């Protein structure tokens, strides 16, 4: 089922900017009460509304652990609206097509072309971290932290 | 000018008296004070009533709208700050602003209350204990009674804690969870309903199960609000629901406003891109903090029972 | 970078509050009521070495 | 020598003094017999009972009160270890004091500057005595009721 | 000391005076009809206490 | 374990010594109804503020009643508030060094050369016995006091 | 030599009691420039007009680091007024004679029985400390102190 | 100046007693000082004559 990070839910505002192509970021992150699944949707945070990734930064902390780790995320842009509780929506393997971090604790950055490729949308939508791989073991706590560079005003 | 409000606790006098005709001259009292200290801090939320398009394609203009949203969520930020402090800790209600990981406003910090104010539900000793059966009733509120009159008579270092002038003179407000009032008045082990339709017997259709809330039991005048923190990792293993009424009397908070007579909301204006998105931002500037002299809080009993969803369809 | 007072710093004026809270004495149980010079009374005084 | 009742509530009533442990004990047990009693009289009476606002009304003719200040033991017990209490029940000459300096009781204040005027000295004493009357070797109007009051709040440190 | 203190500690004290002696005396009555000092704090006098005349 | 005792609490009191120089003497004693420990604080006495020893006297009955026995009692000022119970608070040997009135009751007065020269303080600094050494077999409701006579005004 | 201290001086006080037999005590040190020599007369303190000794405490440090250590410290009341700085000036052996201390840090007390048995006389004498026997071999700033308690209405 | 007037050992010794509230300070703003210079010269007495 969809865990919603405080960003999603409005409860933590998120930043746009004011100038056209202003580099902004803000640390979209979510604790995990209890233990990631296999087919678990994160939504992690809102993406504003006409702007569009620059650079992704995704850290997390040893999610799996365990032996042999086979869990690996996988976030992108869902179709759903900003908040809305409905187990219908997606997400596509745009930023991170397979990011194999969380098998140990460490940090990645955006490497697939599609990345920097997104294209803009006149309504708010949300980055949701889709765990592709049912997790060996797994540990409850580990956070998830996205760190995403947008531009509001792009062409 | 200064952040800072500092305000001081005389205690009484503990020296024993010399009898007979020894000279006294020598001994004497040192009279001892207590200090605590409420640190100021500058609190500001925008809204956006944002776009020259998205002001068209829409009826009603956004402004006043604007406007009026952070008119009311200033007033439920500072209830529902009062009702933070005045209980000591966040847990995980849900309609409050802000976030569920919350410590401080000022690095006047979250202060969890000591054993002597700590009331639990039925019989239990500490926040690992709670069941089924340590649900709020009446006999807990008498027990909250009992340690607001003889909290000196256990330990010797607190201090009285002394009634409000809530509706008639002199009684103790107890603040309760919503959940903890229907705990009371659908149940037969809380002991609410027995005296409550023994006073039906009494008055007709005026008593308190038919046309209204609970009523007053020994002289404290119970009140339900929402605002009231509920924790979920009480009991043996974690996950029992949990509640903190709050038994207040006289000096239970302070409020330091920062700004001339009163808390003052001034509403800051600024436009973005050129004349798009006119963004409304205003603030007050004002800390809170629960009275602690010494280590031993001031006006407030956390009476802290266990108080489960009644209906179960909710969204977990 | 932008001036900040800072919390802490020798700058940072405190302003300290004039009025006292006092730990209200006891309410006393045995006043002028009980104690009495008559007979029907819970607690007698003896007048009998008050001027001698 | 048989008590007599004091006049000091109502008409001729004896007084009884209990420490709120006591007072809890009454208010919130089914065995102490006085739940049932007020739950009948608030059918009587709403909203003015003594469940709702209040202390103890009268049980028998015995004007129930209660006081912090209380005697309380914590020996009595088999093994030494029950908590107690000592409720009075008072009535005509309980005890009696001489206070010996004037018309009431008169506190002597004196005040004394300790050196060249630093340290402003405040002292005062009564000068009284006090005895509950023991005439033969058995008590004048006081009945000690003796009961078990045991704290009920656990989390208070004692 | 008393001039690092916008409190004057002469009132303070003469007050304080007050309320003690009162509370000793209610309990000094207390102690007496009781016939015996128990295990109670909140008294100024000690636990180990036998009268005092 | 820090033992409260009456004197430091507000209790019983200390006597001021008005004047200067005045010779002014209280006893502090305790009722130790536990046995000492390997490491204990016994919080004797309030030595007042802005005043120094100018003589101690330590009486103390007899704490060990087993063979060869090892009991040290180091009598110090501690440092800290007057009566605060927290067992951060640590005492040193500045009226006594090592003292071998544990063995057997008896009285040593003062012999150390640095008991005549402590110094002042503006606030309530309080005395304080540490056991030092093992207990050994023995102790029971005993009384250890020092008599210390400090003066008020010194240079 | 007549090394005087700040009470012989007049630069620091001594303390008088208010009324007859308030045991008063001064801590009367100095800590005294070069080394002790043999012969010399060191000033310590001065006892008021109409008063007695009642207890001397005697404290010093090591006045001599070598093998064999032989000072043998006397103090008494001195003849010649407060300040006047004449050579001519002898102490006596009356509150400590031959007091052996100064080879060891130590302190010592009157044990001689004319220390409590000074006569009263109604100017104010001068206490002070000759060194009777050498030495020994080297000392540079170590202190002495003597600690004087007397009452003032003796008879 | 606070004259205080104490009489002790029943009226034979009158004494005067007085005294300021006053508390000096060189500025020291950082660690250097902020007015004053200091100058560590010789000065032997010139006549030999003057004891010590």
């Amino acid at each position: 089922a969809l865990i919603q990070s405080d960003f999603a839910q409005g409860i933590r505002m998120t930043p746009v900017p004011d100038c056209a192509g202003d580099v902004t970021a803000c640390r979209f992150d979510i604790t995990l009460k209890n233990a990631p699944a296999a087919g678990d949707i994160i939504e992690l945070g809102v993406l504003p509304g006409n702007a569009v990734p620059v650079e992704a930064i995704l850290d997390v902390d040893d999610l799996d652990t365990g032996g042999a780790p086979t869990i690996t995320l996988d976030v992108g842009i869902m179709s759903g609206p900003v908040g809305k509780n409905d187990p219908a929506r997606t997400c596509g393997n745009e930023l991170f097509a397979a990011s194999t971090v969380g098998q140990a604790g460490g940090v990645v950055r955006a490497t697939a072309s599609s990345a920097f490729r997104i294209q803009k949308a006149e309504d708010h939508r949300s980055v949701g971290v889709k765990v592709a791989a049912g997790p060996a073991t797994g540990a409850a706590g580990k956070t998830i932290a996205l760190i995403l560079f947008y531009v509001q005003g792009t062409s | 000018a200064g952040d800072r409000v500092s305000f001081d606790l005389s205690v009484r006098l503990r020296g024993q008296p010399t009898f007979g005709d020894d000279r006294v001259e020598g001994k004497e009292e040192n009279l001892k004070f207590y200090t605590d200290e409420v640190i100021i801090d500058q609190v500001r939320h925008s809204v956006s009533a944002g776009g020259r398009m998205s002001r068209k394609r829409t009826a009603h203009d956004l402004r006043k709208t604007g406007r009026d949203r952070l008119g009311d969520y200033f007033y439920q930020l500072t209830d529902e700050l009062f009702f933070m402090y005045l209980s000591g800790a966040r847990g995980i209600n849900k309609d409050f602003i802000l976030p569920t990981s919350f410590t401080g406003y000022a690095k006047n910090p979250f202060n969890t209350p000591d054993a002597a104010h700590l009331l639990y539900g039925g019989v239990a000793t500490s926040k690992a204990s709670l069941a089924n059966t340590d649900t709020m009733s009446r006999v807990v509120i008498e027990r909250a009674n009992v340690q607001a009159t003889m909290m000196q008579a256990q330990d010797p270092e607190t201090a009285n804690m002394v009634p409000v002038s809530v509706e008639g003179e002199d009684r103790y407000v107890c603040v309760m969870s919503p959940f903890q009032e229907h705990s009371l008045r659908t149940s037969d082990a809380a002991g609410w309903l027995e005296i409550q339709k023994a006073a039906a017997a009494a008055e007709g259709r005026n008593n308190p199960i038919f046309k209204g809330g609970l009523g007053m039991i020994g002289n404290t005048v119970l009140h339900s609000h929402r605002n009231v923190v509920r924790f979920s990792d009480y009991g043996a293993g974690s996950d029992q629901p949990a509640a903190r009424a709050l038994f207040m009397g006289r000096q239970a908070a302070v409020v330091a406003y920062g700004t001339k007579g009163g808390l003052r909301y001034d509403w800051q204006e600024e436009t973005k891109d050129y004349g798009n998105e006119p963004t409304v931002a205003s603030g007050f500037i004002a800390g809170i903090k629960k009275t602690r002299f010494n280590d031993r809080d001031f006006g407030v009993i956390s009476i802290d029972t266990y108080a489960k969803d009644p209906n179960p369809n909710n969204p977990a | 970078s932008s001036t900040v007072i800072a919390f802490g710093d020798p700058k940072a004026q405190k302003k300290w509050s004039s009025e006292l809270a006092v730990d209200i004495r006891k309410k006393s149980y045995f006043e002028s009521r009980f104690i009495g010079t008559s007979e029907n009374a819970v607690i007698q005084r003896k007048t009998e070495v008050e001027s001698d």
